[PDB]
Formats: C-alpha cells, sequence, structure tokens
C-alpha cells in the first residue's frame, strides 16, 4: 500500500564527508571509482564526468591517461568525411554502456538504468538513500510474492526494483588489499558518486567556514558602530513642559 | 595607551588610513586563511589525496 | 450594546488599554492621525493651542520612550489620564457639518489628495 | 493620583 | 570476506525482538489465512527499521 | 601650500597602487 | 511636510563620553522577564495553532495506519 | 539664503535630489529593524539581478541544452557553482525578506491610509516577483521545473470562455517544449527591470507620505535624518542577513530545493510529487484546497482582490497593533494560519489534509472579512471607556 509505495526509510549513516570541517576520504573515491568502472559501468553512464576530473582526486595525471587510452571513442569527420576510433584522451567523458534509452530500455527490460552523475542529488536523503539501496536486497515479507523479472528491495519505492544484487562479497579485488565485502563496496561506490554529484564540496566548505567567521567579526563591528551612532541620541534627556 | 600610540601614528591622514585598511585587510585575510588550512589539515588526516598508497602503481 | 460596567470582557478591554497608554504616557486621542482623516485635521485646527501643544509635547515624549526601548516612571505613569479625552466633541461636530453639507448640495471643505 | 480637570491649563481649556 | 553488515544485523537482532515478535504474530496470522491479500509489509517495516537505526555508526566504524 | 598638495597627491597615488594591488596581486609585475 | 516644534530643552552626551556595550548586559533578568510576561499569550496564539494541529495529524496517521495493517 | 557661491557638493543640484531622498530624508526617531527588512529586500534583489546577468552569460535557452549548460555552469566555470547557487538561494532569502516586510506591514497596519498606493505598488511587487520566480524555475529543465510549468500554465485554462485560447497561446505549440523554454528566458531576463521600476514608484510614494513608526502616531515631532542614524541600523541588518545567506550558500545549499529538478525533463513519466518551490506553497495550497479548478482560479483572484482592498477601509482610526490586543491576537492567528497553509501544500491530497487546507484558507480570508469590524467596534471605544 502506501507504506510500500513510499519505501522503508533510509537511516542517517556516519558518512566521513559529513560535518562543517569533513573531506571526502580520496582512497574511498579511487575505491568506489574501481567499484564502478568493475560492475557498475555495464549499464549505468555518467555522461557529466570527464577523465581529466580524476586527475588530483584519486587519480595521478599518466594514470588517467593510460585509464583513457585504454578506450575508444568515435572521432569527427576527416578529411574523407569518414568517422573513425581513435583512443580517448584526457578531456573525454566517461564511456556511455548503450546508444540510448532505447537501446537501454531495450537491453534491461524496459526500465532505464538512470544516470549516475546527479544521483545523490536526484534522491530524498540522497547518500543514505543510495547506500541502504545498494545493500538491502533482503528476502520479501510474507505474502507479497513479486512478479518474475523483479526483485525485492524494501527502500525502493514499491518494494520491486529492476537491477539484480549486484554488490556481492568478493566481487572485485581491490588494488590495496582492502578486503571485499558487501558493506565495504558500497561505502566506496556511495562516496565515488557523492563526489561525482558535488565535486566542490571541499572548496565550498572551505570558503564558508572563513566567511561565516569573517563575517561575524564584521557583525560584532556592526553593532559596534551602530550603538556609538546612536549613542548621542538614547542617552538625551529632554524636558517638554508637560505631565499628563 | 597602545591605541592612543596607533591613532597618533596612522590617524592623522585618511590616505594612510585607506593604506593601512587595505593592507591590514590583506594580511588578515591572508592569516585566516592559513589558520584554518591547519585547521582543515588537521581535522581530516588521513583523507588527503597526497597520502593515498596506490597514488602511482597503477602504472 | 453592552461595552461599560456590565460586560468583563469589556471590562478587561479597558484595563488592558489603560495599561499600554500610561505605560507609554499617551491619550486615546493622540493616536487619532490628522493624516489618516482630514476630519482630525480640522478638528485639531479649531483645538486651542494649548491643547494642541500639549497633545505634541506627549507624543514627542511618547516616541522618545519608543526609541529608547523604556517606559514611563511608576511615578509618571500613576499620575496618567489615558481617556481624559478633548478631541471627540470637535470631531463629531465637523463630522456633522461636513453630513449637512453633503446632504444639501455643497462641495467639500477639504478633499483627500490623491497620492 | 492624577490631577484633576482644573489642575493643569491645557485641560482647562 | 564476510560481510560486516550482515553479521551486524544478526547481532543486534536480539535487541528489539519485540518488532520481530509482531512480524512472527503476523506471519502466524497469514499462515493460517493462506487466501487473502495477506501482506502486512508494516511489521517487516517497523522491524527493518529497528534493526537499520541498530546498525547505523557500528557498520561504519567497522568499515575500512 | 603647493608642497602639501603635491604631498597628499603623493599620499593619495600610494594609496590608490596599494589598492590596485591587493586587487590584483601580480607578483608577475612585483618580482621584476 | 511640515514639522511641528514643541518648545523642549533637549541635553545629549558626546558619543565618545559613554559606554556602548555594556547596556545590552546590564538587565538581562528583567529585559526576559518583561519579554515572556508581555508575549506570553501572542507565543500561545502563534505556537497553539501549530502545535495542536501537528499533533492532529500524527495521531490521525497513526490511527489509519495501524488500521489498515492487515 | 542666496546661493551665491556654492557651499556644499550635496547641496548641489548634481547630488540635490540624492541628497533629499538619502541623506536629508527625516525619518521617525523610533524605528525597529522591519524597515530595515525593506532595505534588505532591495539589497536581494540587486543580487538577484547581477548573479542572473552572470548566468545568463553562460545558459542556454535551447531545451537539449539547458540541463547540460547548468551542469557546466556548476563544473567547468570557475566559481560558477558559487554564481548558481547564489542565485537560486537568493531567490529564497529574497521570498523571504519580502514575507517578513509584508507581515510587518500588516501588524503595524502601514496600509492604512495615507499609504494606500504605497501598499497597492506593493501587492504590484508581488505579483511580479511571483511571475519572475516562476518563469526562472522553469529555467534549469528539470523535473520539476518542466512538470511545474505544465500544471501551472495549465491551470489557465480555468478562464471561460477564452481559456483553452490562452493556454495555447501561452504555451506556443501544444506543450511546454522549446518554445515555451525560449519565450520563459526572454521574459525571465526582462521582468526584474520592471520590477526595479516598480520599486522605485513604491519608495517614491512611501517618501511621500513619511513613514509609519511602531506606534502608529503622528511622527513629525521627533524626526531624524535618515544618514547616518539609519544606514548604520541597516547595516547591521545587512551584516546579519549576509551571515544568514552565507550558512545557506555554503553549508545547505539543497536544503530549500526538490532532488527531483536534478533529473532531465522526461514528459513521458509523472514524478510522485509535484509542488512548486517552497514560498509558493501557500497559494498552491489554497489552490489546491478549494475543489473545481475554476474556483480555484477565482480563488487567487479573490486573495489578490482582498490584498488590495485591505487599505480602503472605513474607520480604521487606531493603527498600531500595540495599542489593539484583539487586533493583535487576530495577526497572530493570521501567521499561525499561513504558516500551516504553507505546510499543507507540500502535502498530497489524501485526507486528513483537504480538511485542514479548506479550513485555513477560510480562515485566511475570514482575516481579511473581519478587520472593518473591529474598527468600527473601537470608533466606538472613546465614549464608553471615558474615566469621569
Ligand atoms: C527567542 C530567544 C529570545 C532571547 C531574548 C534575550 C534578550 O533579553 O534579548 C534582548 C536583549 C536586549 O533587548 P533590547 O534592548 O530590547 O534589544 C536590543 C535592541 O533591539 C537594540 O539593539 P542594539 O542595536 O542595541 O544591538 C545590536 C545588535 C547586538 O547584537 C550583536 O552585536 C550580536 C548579536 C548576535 C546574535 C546571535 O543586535 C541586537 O541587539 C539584535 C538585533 C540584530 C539584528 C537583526 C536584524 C534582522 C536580521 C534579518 C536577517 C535575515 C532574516 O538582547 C540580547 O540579549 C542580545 C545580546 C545578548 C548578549 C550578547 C552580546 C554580544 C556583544
Ligand atoms: C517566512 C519564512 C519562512 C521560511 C520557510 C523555510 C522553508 O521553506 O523551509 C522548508 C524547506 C523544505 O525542505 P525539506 O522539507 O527538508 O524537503 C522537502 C521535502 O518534501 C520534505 O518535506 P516535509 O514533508 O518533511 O515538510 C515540508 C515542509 C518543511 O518542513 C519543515 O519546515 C519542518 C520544520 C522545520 O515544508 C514547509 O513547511 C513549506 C512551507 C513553509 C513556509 C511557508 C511560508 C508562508 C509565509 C506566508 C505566506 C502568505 C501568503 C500570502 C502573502 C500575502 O526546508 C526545511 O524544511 C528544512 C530547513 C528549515 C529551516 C528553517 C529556518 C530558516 C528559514
Ligand atoms: C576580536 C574579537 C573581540 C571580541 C570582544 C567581545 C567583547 C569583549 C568585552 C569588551 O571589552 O566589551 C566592550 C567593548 C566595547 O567597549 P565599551 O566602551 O562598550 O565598554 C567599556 C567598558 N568596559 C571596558 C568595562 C567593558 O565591546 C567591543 O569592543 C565589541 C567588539 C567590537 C570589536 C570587533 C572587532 C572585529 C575585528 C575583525
Ligand atoms: C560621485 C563621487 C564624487 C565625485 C566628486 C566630483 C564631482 C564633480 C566635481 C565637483 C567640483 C569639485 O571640484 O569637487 C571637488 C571638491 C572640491 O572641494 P569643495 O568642498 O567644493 O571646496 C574646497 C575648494 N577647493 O574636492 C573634494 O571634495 C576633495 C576630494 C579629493 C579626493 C582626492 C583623493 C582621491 C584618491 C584616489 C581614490 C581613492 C584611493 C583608494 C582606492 C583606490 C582604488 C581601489
Ligand atoms: C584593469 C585590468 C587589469 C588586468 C590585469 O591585471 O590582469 C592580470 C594580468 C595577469 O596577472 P596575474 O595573472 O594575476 O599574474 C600572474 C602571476 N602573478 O596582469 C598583468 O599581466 C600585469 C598587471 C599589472 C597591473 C595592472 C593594473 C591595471
Ligand atoms: C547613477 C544614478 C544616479 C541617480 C540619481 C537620482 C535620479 C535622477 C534625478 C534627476 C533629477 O530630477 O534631478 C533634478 C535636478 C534639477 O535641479 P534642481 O533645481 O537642483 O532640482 C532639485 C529638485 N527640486 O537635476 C539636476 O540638477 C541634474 C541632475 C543630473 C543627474 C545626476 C545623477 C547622479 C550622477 C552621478
Ligand atoms: C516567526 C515569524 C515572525 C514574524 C514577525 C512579523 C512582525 C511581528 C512584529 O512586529 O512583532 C513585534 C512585536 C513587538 O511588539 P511591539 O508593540 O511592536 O513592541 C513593544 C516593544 N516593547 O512582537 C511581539 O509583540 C511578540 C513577538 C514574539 C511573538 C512570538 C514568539 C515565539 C516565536
Ligand atoms: C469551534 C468554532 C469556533 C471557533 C472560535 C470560537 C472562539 C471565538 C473567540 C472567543 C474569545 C474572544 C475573546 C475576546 C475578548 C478579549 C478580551 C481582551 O482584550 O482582554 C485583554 C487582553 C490584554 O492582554 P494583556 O495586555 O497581555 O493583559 C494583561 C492585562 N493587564 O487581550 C488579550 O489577551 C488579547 C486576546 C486577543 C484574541 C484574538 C483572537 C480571539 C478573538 C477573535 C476571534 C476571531 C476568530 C476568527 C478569526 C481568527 C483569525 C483569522
Ligand atoms: C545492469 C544490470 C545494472 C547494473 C550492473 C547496475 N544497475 Fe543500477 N539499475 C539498473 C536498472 C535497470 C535500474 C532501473 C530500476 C528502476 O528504476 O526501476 C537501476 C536503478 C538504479 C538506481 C535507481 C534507484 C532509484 O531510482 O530508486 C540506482 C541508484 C542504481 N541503479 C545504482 C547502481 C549502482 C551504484 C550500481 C553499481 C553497483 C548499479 N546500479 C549497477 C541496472 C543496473
Ligand atoms: C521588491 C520588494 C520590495 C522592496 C524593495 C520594498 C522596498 C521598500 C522600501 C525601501 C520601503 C521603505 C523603507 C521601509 O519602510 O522598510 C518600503 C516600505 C513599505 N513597503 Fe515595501 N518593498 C517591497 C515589497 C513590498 C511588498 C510586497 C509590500 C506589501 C504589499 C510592501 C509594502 C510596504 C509598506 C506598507 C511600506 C511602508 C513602510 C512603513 O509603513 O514604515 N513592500 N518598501
Ligand atoms: C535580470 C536579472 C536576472 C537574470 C538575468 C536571471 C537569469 C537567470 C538564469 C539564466 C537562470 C538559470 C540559471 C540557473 O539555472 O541557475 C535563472 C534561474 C532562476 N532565477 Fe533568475 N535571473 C534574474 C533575476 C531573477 C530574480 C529577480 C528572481 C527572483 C527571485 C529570479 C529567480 C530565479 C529562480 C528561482 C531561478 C531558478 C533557480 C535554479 O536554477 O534552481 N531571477 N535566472
Amino acid at each position: 500500500a502506501d507504506e510500500a509505495e513510499h519505501g522503508l526509510a533510509c537511516p542517517s549513516y556516519p558518512w566521513p564527508h559529513k560535518g562543517i570541517l569533513s573531506s571526502y576520504d580520496h582512497a574511498s573515491i579511487r575505491r568506489g571509482h574501481q567499484v564502478y568502472t568493475e560492475v557498475c559501468a555495464s549499464c549505468h553512464s555518467m555522461s557529466l564526468i570527464s577523465y581529466r576530473d580524476l586527475v588530483g582526486v584519486a587519480y595521478t595525471e599518466e594514470e588517467v591517461k593510460a585509464m583513457a587510452a585504454e578506450i575508444e571513442v568515435v572521432d569527427g569527420p576527416n578529411d574523407e568525411g569518414e568517422m573513425f576510433t581513435r583512443p580517448g584522451k584526457l578531456s573525454d567523458r566517461f564511456p556511455q554502456p548503450y546508444a540510448n534509452e532505447a537501446a537501454a530500455r531495450f537491453a534491461n527490460g524496459g526500465a532505464y538504468p538512470p544516470d549516475l552523475s546527479l544521483i545523490t542529488k536526484a534522491r530524498h536523503n540522497g547518500q543514505n538513500y543510495v547506500f541502504s539501496l545498494l545493500t538491502g536486497y533482503r528476502d520479501p515479507p510474507a505474502g507479497v510474492s513479486i512478479r518474475e523479472g523483479l526483485h525485492y528491495n524494501p527502500y525502493f519505492p514499491g518494494g520491486a526494483i529492476a537491477m539484480p544484487k549486484m554488490l556481492n562479497d568478493g566481487a572485485v579485488e581491490y588494488e590495496d588489499g582492502t578486503p571485499a565485502t558487501e558493506a565495504q563496496m558500497g561505502k566506496d561506490v556511495v562516496s565515488f558518486l557523492s563526489w561525482a554529484a558535488e565535486p566542490e564540496m571541499e572548496e565550498r566548505k572551505l570558503m564558508g567556514f572563513k566567511w561565516i567567521f569573517v563575517l561575524s567579526l564584521a557583525l560584532l563591528q556592526a553593532a559596534y558602530y551602530r550603538r556609538l551612532r546612536w549613542s548621542v541620541l538614547k542617552s538625551r534627556k529632554l524636558v517638554l513642559d508637560v505631565v499628563n | 595607551g597602545i591605541f592612543e600610540s596607533l591613532y597618533k601614528v596612522v590617524m592623522r591622514r585618511n590616505s594612510v588610513y585607506v593604506t593601512f585598511v587595505i593592507a591590514g585587510a590583506f594580511l588578515g585575510e591572508r592569516a585566516v586563511d592559513y589558520g584554518i588550512h591547519k585547521l582543515w589539515e588537521a581535522n581530516n588526516v588521513g583523507k588527503r589525496y597526497e597520502d593515498i598508497p596506490v597514488l602511482g602503481q597503477k602504472l | 450594546f453592552l461595552d461599560p460596567k456590565k460586560n468583563w470582557l469589556a471590562a478587561q478591554h479597558m484595563k488592558s488599554l489603560v495599561k499600554r497608554l500610561s505605560k507609554y504616557g499617551l491619550r486615546y486621542d493622540d493616536l487619532y492621525d490628522p493624516y489618516y482623516d482630514l476630519d482630525v485635521k480640522e478638528a485639531l485646527n479649531r483645538l486651542p493651542k494649548e491643547v494642541v501643544d500639549a497633545r505634541h509635547a506627549r507624543l514627542k515624549r511618547a516616541i522618545d520612550l519608543s526609541m529608547k526601548h523604556e517606559y514611563l516612571p511608576e511615578d509618571l505613569q500613576a499620575m496618567q489620564t489615558p481617556f481624559r479625552g478633548y478631541l471627540q466633541d470637535m470631531l463629531a461636530l465637523v463630522k456633522r457639518e461636513r453630513a449637512e453639507r453633503e446632504a444639501l448640495g455643497g462641495l467639500p471643505l477639504y478633499q483627500r489628495s490623491i497620492p | 493620583a492624577p490631577p484633576p480637570p482644573t489642575a493643569m491649563i491645557y485641560d482647562r481649556a | 570476506p564476510v560481510d560486516q553488515k550482515r553479521y551486524l544485523e544478526e547481532s543486534c537482532k536480539p535487541k528489539c525482538v519485540k518488532p520481530l515478535l509482531e512480524y512472527q504474530a503476523c506471519i502466524k496470522r497469514i499462515h493460517g489465512d493462506d487466501s487473502g491479500q495477506k501482506h502486512c509489509t508494516g511489521q517487516y517495516f517497523d522491524y527493518w527499521f529497528c534493526v537499520d537505526k541498530c546498525v547505523a555508526p557500528k557498520l561504519f566504524t567497522k568499515l575500512k | 601650500i603647493q608642497p602639501a598638495d603635491v604631498k597628499a597627491a603623493a599620499m593619495w597615488g600610494v594609496a590608490a597602487a596599494t589598492g590596485g594591488l591587493y586587487l590584483v596581486q601580480v607578483s608577475i609585475l612585483v618580482l621584476p | 511636510k511640515q514639522i511641528v516644534p514643541v518648545k523642549s530643552v533637549i541635553y545629549a552626551l558626546s558619543p565618545f563620553q559613554q559606554k556602548v556595550m555594556t547596556g545590552l548586559w546590564k538587565d538581562l533578568p528583567t529585559k526576559i522577564h518583561h519579554k515572556v510576561s508581555e508575549n506570553w499569550i501572542s507565543a500561545t496564539l502563534l505556537l497553539g495553532p501549530l502545535v495542536g494541529t501537528y499533533a492532529y495529524v500524527q495521531n490521525y496517521l497513526e490511527k489509519e495506519k495501524l488500521h489498515h495493517r492487515y | 539664503t542666496i546661493r551665491n557661491q556654492r557651499f556644499s557638493l550635496l547641496k548641489e543640484p548634481i547630488s540635490s535630489t540624492l541628497n533629499q531622498h538619502l541623506i536629508d530624508y527625516p525619518t521617525p526617531s523610533n524605528l525597529s529593524y522591519w524597515w530595515g527588512f525593506g532595505s534588505l529586500a532591495g539589497i536581494c534583489l540587486v543580487i538577484q539581478i547581477v548573479t542572473g546577468v552572470f548566468l545568463a552569460m553562460h545558459y542556454t535557452p535551447h531545451v537539449d541544452l539547458a540541463f547540460n549548460s547548468v551542469e557546466h555552469v556548476m563544473r567547468d566555470v570557475e566559481g560558477g557553482w558559487l554564481l548558481r547557487y547564489m542565485h537560486a538561494n537568493g531567490a529564497s532569502m529574497f521570498f523571504i525578506v519580502v514575507y517578513l516586510h509584508i507581515f510587518r506591514g500588516l501588524y503595524y497596519a502601514s496600509y492604512s491610509s495615507p499609504r494606500e498606493f504605497v501598499w497597492c505598488l506593493g501587492v504590484v511587487i508581488f505579483l511580479l516577483m511571483i511571475v519572475t520566480a516562476f518563469t526562472g524555475y522553469v529555467l534549469p529543465w528539470g523535473q520539476m521545473s518542466f512538470w511545474g510549468a505544465t500544471v501551472i500554465t495549465s491551470l489557465a485554462s480555468a478562464i471561460p470562455v477564452v481559456g483553452d485560447t490562452i493556454v495555447t497561446w501561452l504555451w506556443g505549440g501544444f506543450s511546454v517544449d522549446n518554445a515555451t523554454l525560449n519565450r520563459f528566458f526572454s521574459l525571465h531576463y526582462l521582468l526584474p527591470f520592471l520590477l526595479v521600476g516598480a520599486s522605485l514608484l513604491h519608495l517614491a510614494a512611501l517618501h511621500q507620505y513619511g513613514s509609519n513608526n511602531p506606534l502608529g502616531v503622528h511622527s513629525e515631532m521627533d524626526q531624524i535624518s535618515f544618514y547616518p542614524y539609519f544606514y548604520v541600523k541597516d547595516l547591521v541588518g545587512w551584516v546579519a542577513f549576509a551571515i544568514f545567506f552565507s550558512i545557506w550558500i555554503f553549508y545547505a545549499p539543497n536544503v530549500l530545493g526538490h532532488p527531483d529538478n536534478y533529473i532531465p525533463a522526461n514528459p513521458m513519466s509523472t514524478p510522485p510529487h509535484i509542488v512548486p518551490e517552497w514560498y509558493f506553497l501557500p497559494i498552491y495550497a489554497i489552490l489546491r484546497s478549494i475543489p473545481d479548478k475554476s474556483g480555484g482560479v477565482a480563488a487567487i483572484a479573490l486573495v489578490f482582490i482582498c490584498l488590495l482592498a485591505l487599505p480602503f477601509f472605513k474607520s480604521m482610526y487606531v493603527r498600531s497593533s500595540s495599542f489593539r490586543p484583539i487586533y493583535q491576537g487576530i495577526f497572530w492567528l493570521l501567521l499561525a494560519d499561513c504558516l500551516l497553509l504553507g505546510w499543507i501544500g507540500c502535502q498530497p491530497v489524501e485526507a486528513p489534509f483537504v480538511t485542514i487546507g479548506q479550513i485555513s484558507s477560510f480562515v485566511f480570508f475570514l482575516f481579511f472579512a473581519i478587520t472593518p469590524i473591529l474598527g468600527r467596534v473601537g470608533r466606538g471605544i472613546p465614549n464608553s471607556y471615558t474615566t469621569d
């Protein structure tokens, strides 16, 4: 009914990038980009993030160049009007897995795997929702048998979601030897997605702290200035020739 | 007093006052920026980009 | 109409108005803005200069207190006459003159300017 | 406590 | 590669057994019925809400 | 009066140059 | 827009002979008492409908959900 | 005084009008900070204009490029996220400040004579702000943007004889497509300058008839010049507002919005929860509460008719709420009703919210219908409470 329609509510996890002075865990961003490339890029797309966005955030410039040179993209017409494919450079966006929305829906049973660039800002309680969605592939309750071709997921609105349980224990081999479990993989991929949706978070937080402090000092000065200018008026004595 | 001393220094001509205001703005902004940077680096140890173990091992 | 001496609610209302008006040292008639009605303006013109000047002094005192964020001392609050009006009779006379003038074919002696 | 109507000038007027 | 989330939720299962008991009561009622719409997802939601609320901080303090 | 006037004009020029540097910090021009 | 004179006598002191940031702290308890005792009624009329309606809404939602819970 | 040789630059003809109306304008000596709110609304308008110009240096009004252009502003432009967050949250703060402006006016009965023209020009200004913010919110071209545009434009069909024609003409082509996007961009760029003109007329009329004060009394006895006495007060207000607005920009920039506007517009599917921005929610709640959509549009027109009909009341002698206990309570009840009404608009049409909204809108109009009664009784007061 309405409860299943709106989905089981998502808790409030203590994300490492939460707090007025808190930064992304950049090692976790690197790990999340690894897991996204390994398992999530088959169906989902980003299409808003360039390879150059990873330089200085999770990978070094030569590493990003090699990773871009791995894939090949179609480049515009040459001197004969024909089209051709060249290895991706440091400016190309992440590759798209499907030709278009129609091909995506056809490959995924009519359901369109959403673009993941702004996924954590396109859902209410974004980061917690995404983590809970990925981790909470539970056994459906009693007498609610869902149709074939879907999977039960309490957090998803309606309970029935179209993507299968992807994050499995030992799905990927992390570069730095971190033991890959479902929860760890979910944490890393959600950290990566939250960075992707908001790459300016650290600069924004630093600016906010500095300017709130500075403007607080300005507010004290402005209050003193106003009191000083008004003190010849507020501490004045007037005689008016009237009683009642 | 220190206030009277600094007044007799930099509060007799307006040009010197405006130059002092600009210099103080620059210096104070730099000082606050350094302090906030130190605070941020202290609070987020380990999470920086420069100190991840596999920064140059993909090659 | 059962306002005075027979309505508990009206007695409470009068008590509150007395409290507030004496607190700022005003009178009820002083709340009548000349710019509001243009009949208060004529009444104030017709009133004696001593009464008008006392009204202006009370208004200035009230505005001063409102600026300073304080009230009259308890002594002057005690020596207050919030409802010793001075304007109602002249205002009623002016309104009655206006009533007859409009009743039998007359131009208004003054009109509000279009702002 | 408040003065009578005659113990002023504006009040008398 | 034992799942920290599964282990932690199993550990905190006996913390708020009351929603679980309510859910089991509905399970018994539904088994007796065996013919209606018979979902009662509300008990499911309450029980898993409690478990999720429990496993909030422990998961990340256990994760790398 | 002229010495005082030119002194004040030079002081205002120094203030203007300081404001200009503050607005556009140019170590590229400062170094040489 | 004329100005009406009042025939007063006003004494005022220069701003540099007065304490400028002490009147805010002189009488905090008395000022808090005055605020509360003067605006408790208005606070009730503001926050009353809101809290009452909120309690009613959560109560009715609880009843409805529990009733529809099979 | 014969002005043979010039004394002061401020009294020279180049700065004479500015001198009068900015430095030398006499002001009541007892003004509180809500007059600062009026000045603050002016500053918010200027901020919106500047950030909007610099944003429009990067926004493409095409349906295939608007969303990605905004993401361009956020990711590629040097300090572009600051510009966009400033524009959006500045729209929000503009509406917050204007609401506080309006409610101070209601509390102190500043709409009364002789400021009827000031209040009416304010109502026109509020209409212009509503239209500008709506057409601007259509610009980013998300799910909420497209669907809110669809709904709010399609409720214009409630006009009896020419509703459908107006809807189709405003849509430009049977839907809310590219033609509507270009149309809305041009109108959103144009309207703020008419808003500036309306604000200038607002201020001119007020300056004609002085300014009210917390007492509501005549205030030509104790008046002081605007500068520096109220410039410093307004400055304190501005700095506090800057701290508030900086809290919103840098730490919680997406709280005042909905997450559905980050999904590209897809006219095929429909998001489950279509609501306007938070500052249109009271109006949306009134309109949704009264069914029979023709009745809803008539009810919105009635809201604006009541707002325009406040100044032209009969007796209303005592002005301020400090000496009107009954009206003070009525005003606080109205404010609570407005907040509740705004909260109702974000809720679904399922019960009990229909009943709550149908009561709240009725109470709103009830406030607007019981002020003259209080005025008449108050006009009756003085000849009953006499102490002799
Ligand atoms: C279920 C369906 C029916 C629902 C409604 C039924 C109830 C209707 C109202 C019943 C109560 C009416 C009371 C009217 C008499 C008030 C008397 C009064 O003014 O008392 C004085 C008191 C002064 O306050 P204060 O100064 O703090 O007191 C200290 C004194 N030394 O003053 C005060 O305390 C001020 C009190 C102001 C109250 C204003 C609101 C109530 C009266 C009008 C109701 C209008 C309802 C419709 C409109 C609502 C708003 C939109
Ligand atoms: C192909 C199979 C995959 C793979 C490998 C992943 N996803 Fe998922 N995903 C897929 C589909 C077909 C859908 C659509 C379901 C529907 O909306 O009906 C989704 C959906 C999502 C969502 C959206 C959920 C919501 O909007 O409530 C998210 C956030 C999501 N997918 C994330 C995600 C991640 C992080 C993946 C890597 C582990 C991933 N998907 C893999 C199809 C597929
Ligand atoms: C663009 C938004 C607005 C701006 C910039 C604006 C600007 C101003 C300014 C500068 C003043 C004079 C200073 C002051 O008293 O605060 C003022 C006063 C006033 N405004 Fe507005 N205003 C705006 C919106 C409104 C609205 C929507 C209304 C109501 C419909 C309104 C009604 C009033 C009233 C009644 C006054 C008289 C002030 C008094 O009585 O003391 N204003 N406004
Ligand atoms: C002439 C001045 C203005 C210009 C040129 C302008 C231009 C723009 C542009 C280009 C956008 C889209 C950019 C974006 O998506 O962030 C936008 C968005 C918006 N504008 Fe304006 N604007 C102006 C003034 C205003 C004013 C006065 C308001 C009213 C408060 C307003 C309200 C909005 C809103 C609500 C949005 C959508 C916010 C969002 O992107 O989510 N604008 N404006």
